[PDB]
């Protein structure tokens, strides 16, 4: 069960889940960290799309304000 | 609006998470590689406990330090995830 394999350390290396289709917000954050530019990149691609920089599968545009991309990208830009 | 409000319905939770995903294969994607396959409690728990490498990637898994009891129970939880 799933506190045996806390208590062993196996939580350490594995999760019950699958990795979710796109990148992890921390890994988001570190790759742009004390880069200019990076929320406006950001909010650019959160309402636009990207593909080809985290894997083979795009992420497709989302319908937000340039508000709305701009709040989530300064949030993902902080996630530590 | 709150960023981890927006996270949720703009629909940004479907397919991001706030943490890296961890270095050995997830517990539900090892249940579907081994679902149906007669012996595979017994190759589990003996991978579970000896490490090994190859299978998913070419990191290798450490040996663990549990009894061979402990590695059958760990395999037949993690094949149990669905
Ligand atoms: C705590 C005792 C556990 C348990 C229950 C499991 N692990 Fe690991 N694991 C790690 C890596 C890099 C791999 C891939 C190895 C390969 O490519 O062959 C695995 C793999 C597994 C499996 C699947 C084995 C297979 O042959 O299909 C299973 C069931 C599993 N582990 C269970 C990495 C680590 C660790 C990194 C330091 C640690 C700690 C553990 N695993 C611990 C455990
Ligand atoms: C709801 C509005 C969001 C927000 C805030 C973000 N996403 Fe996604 N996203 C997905 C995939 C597969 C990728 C990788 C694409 C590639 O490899 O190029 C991404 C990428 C991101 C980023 C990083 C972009 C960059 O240039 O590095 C960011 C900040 C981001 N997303 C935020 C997948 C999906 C989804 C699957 C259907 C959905 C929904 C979202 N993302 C939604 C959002």
């Amino acid at each position: 069960n799933e506190q045996l394999a806390k208590q062993k350390g196996c939580m350490a290396c594995h999760d019950l889940k699958a990795k979710m289709v796109g990148p992890a917000y921390k890994d988001v954050a570190a790759k742009f960290a004390g880069q200019a530019g990076a929320e406006a990149e950001l909010a650019q691609r959160i309402k636009n799309g990207s593909q080809g920089v985290w894997g083979p599968i795009p992420m497709p545009p989302n319908a937000v304000s340039d508000d709305e991309a701009q709040t989530l990208a300064k949030w993902v830009l902080s996630q530590k | 609006e709150d960023p981890e409000v927006l996270f949720k319905n703009k629909g940004c939770v479907a397919c991001h998470a706030i943490d890296t995903k961890k270095v050995g294969p997830a517990y539900a994607d090892v249940a579907k590689k081994y679902a149906g396959r007669k012996d595979a409690v017994d190759y589990l728990a003996g991978k579970i406990k000896k490490g090994g490498s190859g299978v998913w990637g070419s990191v290798p898994a450490p040996p663990q330090n549990v009894t061979d009891a402990e590695a059958k129970q760990l395999a037949q939880w993690i094949l149990s995830i669905k």
